[PDB]
C-alpha cells in the first residue's frame, strides 16, 4: 500500500500567476518495466476527473500547454506556468505502479482575485408552501470575494439561532467569485406571528452590512 | 469517440446488494484495463476494484475484499461490479475509468445505502422582488436519495444560473436552492420555467417563476 501525501491541501493564487503542487510517495515508484504510472487528474465540483499528466511528464491530448509534470523516486511536482481562471477545482496524484492503486487527498486550486460586494436577494416563501404548514425564507448572497461572509436572520428585529441551513457554491471557473443561499425554516403559525422579515450580510466589500427585507402579505 | 455510461446505482438498504454496469464506445473494449474508482461525499478519490483485458488479473481494494466482485463482457462491451452486503461507508459516487493512466472517466452514478425511503421533491417559486441585476429561483425542497437535476427553459438559459450543493435537514431531508440573474429590465419580457427531475423517486416537475 504505497501512501501518496499531497502538499499542499489548499493552494491561492493570482491569476497569471504560477503554481506547484506536490506528491510524495511512501516507497520508490519505479515498475520492474522500468516506466514509472504516476498521474495527475483534475475535477471541477460535480464533473468527472479529467487526467492532465500521465507517467510523470505526458501531457494527455487536450490538456493546455501551461500543465508541466516533474520528479523521480519519491518526489513528484505538477505546475502551473500561468493559472486561468477555468484551472480552480480539485488536483490528485495518482499511482498505478503497484497495487493497491492510490491517490493523494487532493489540492484546492482557489483564484485570489479582486473583493466583490455581494448583490443580495431576500425571497418570501410561496402560498402553494404556506398551505402545507411550513414556512422558507431563502436569502441569496450572488458573486461575492473572499468566501467569508456572515448572513444574520432577523423576525421582527428579534436575533434568529439554529433555524437556518447555508449552501455555498464552488469558485466560478469565469469571474471566479462565490454565491451563497441561506434558508430560514418557520412552521406557518410562527411564521404569521410575525410581519417583518430580514437577512443583513456582514463581507469584507460592504464597510456597513446590508439588510434586505420584506412585510409579510404586504 | 470515447463513451463510458454508467448505471445501476441508486439507495439500497444497509446488507443489500446492488450490480453497477458500464457500457463503453470509440475504442478497443479488450485491449484495455478497466477500474472501479468511488468519491465518498465531501471526500477524495478512492480506488475501488481492477480487470486485465483477459479478465486473468483482478485486484479488490482491501475495504472491499470479500463482498464486491468485478466482471467484463468483452462482447457487450460491458464492465460490471456485484456489490454484495453492503454498508453506511460504501453510499459514494462510483466511477468506471480506463487504463492504468485513468485518462477516460464516466459520468458517474450515485449509491445510497440508508435504511430511509426514497420521498420525491415539492418545488416551489422564488419570485423576483421589482435595479441593476434581478435573481430568481426555485426551491426542491424534502427529497431523498440524491440527485436531483435542476435546469431553466429545458436547458436554454444557462446564463447566470447557480445550483446550490443540497443540504440535508433535521428531517432526515435533502433541500437545494436554483436561481438565476436576469437584468432586471428583462423580466416579464422572458418566461422563466425551473425543470426538476428526481429520478430515484421518477418526479419530473416543470415549474414557472412569475414577479409576485
Amino acid at each position: 500500500d504505497i501512501v501518496m501525501t499531497q502538499t499542499p491541501l489548499s493552494s491561492a493564487v493570482t491569476l497569471g500567476q504560477p503554481a506547484s503542487i506536490s506528491c510524495r510517495s511512501s516507497q520508490r515508484l519505479v515498475h520492474s518495466d522500468g516506466n514509472t504510472y504516476l498521474s495527475w487528474l483534475h475535477q471541477r465540483p460535480g464533473q468527472p476527473p479529467r487526467l492532465l499528466i500521465y507517467k510523470v511528464s505526458l501531457r494527455f491530448s487536450g490538456v493546455p500547454d501551461r500543465f508541466s509534470g516533474s520528479g523521480a523516486g519519491t518526489d513528484f511536482t505538477l505546475k502551473i506556468s500561468r493559472v486561468e481562471a477555468e484551472d480552480v477545482g480539485i488536483y490528485y496524484c495518482m499511482q498505478a505502479t503497484q497495487f493497491p492503486l492510490t491517490f493523494g487527498g487532493g489540492t484546492k486550486v482557489e483564484i485570489k482575485r479582486t473583493v466583490a460586494a455581494p448583490s443580495v436577494f431576500i425571497f418570501p416563501p410561496s402560498d402553494e408552501q404556506l398551505k402545507s404548514g411550513t414556512a422558507s425564507v431563502v436569502c441569496l448572497l450572488n458573486n461575492f470575494y473572499p468566501r467569508e461572509a456572515k448572513v444574520q436572520w432577523k423576525v421582527d428585529n428579534a436575533l434568529q439561532s439554529g433555524n437556518s441551513q447555508e449552501s455555498v457554491t464552488e469558485q466560478d471557473s469565469k469571474d471566479s467569485t462565490y454565491s451563497l443561499s441561506s434558508t430560514l425554516t418557520l412552521s406557518k403559525a410562527d411564521y404569521e406571528k410575525h410581519k417583518v422579515y430580514a437577512c443583513e450580510v456582514t463581507h469584507q466589500g460592504l464597510s456597513s452590512p446590508v439588510t434586505k427585507s420584506f412585510n409579510r402579505g404586504e | 469517440e470515447v463513451q463510458l455510461l454508467e448505471s445501476g446505482g441508486g439507495l439500497v438498504k444497509p446488507g443489500g446488494s446492488l450490480r453497477l454496469s458500464c457500457a463503453a464506445s470509440g475504442f478497443t473494449f479488450n485491449e484495455y484495463m478497466m477500474n472501479w474508482v468511488r468519491q465518498p461525499p465531501g471526500k477524495g478519490l478512492e480506488w475501488v476494484s481492477s480487470i486485465s483485458g483477459t479478465s486473468t488479473y483482478i485486484n479488490y481494494a482491501d475495504s472491499v475484499k470479500g463482498r464486491f466482485t468485478i466482471s467484463r463482457d468483452n462482447a457487450k462491451n460491458s464492465l460490471y461490479l456485484q456489490m454484495n452486503s453492503l454498508r453506511s461507508d460504501d453510499t459514494a459516487m462510483y466511477y468506471c475509468a480506463r487504463g492504468s493512466t485513468g485518462g477516460y472517466w464516466g459520468q458517474g452514478t450515485l449509491i445510497t445505502v440508508s435504511s430511509a425511503s426514497t420521498k420525491g421533491p415539492s418545488v416551489f417559486p422564488l419570485a423576483p422582488s421589482s435595479g441593476g441585476t434581478a435573481a430568481l429561483g426555485c426551491l426542491v425542497k424534502d427529497y431523498f436519495p440524491e440527485p436531483v437535476t435542476v435546469s431553466w427553459n429545458s436547458g436554454a438559459l444557462t446564463s447566470g444560473v447557480h445550483t446550490f450543493p443540497a443540504v440535508l435537514q433535521s428531517s432526515g431531508l435533502y433541500s437545494l436552492s436554483s436561481v438565476v440573474t436576469v437584468p432586471s429590465s428583462s423580466l416579464g419580457t422572458q418566461t422563466y420555467i425551473c425543470n426538476v427531475n428526481h429520478k430515484p423517486s421518477n418526479t419530473k416537475v416543470d415549474k414557472k417563476v412569475e414577479p409576485k
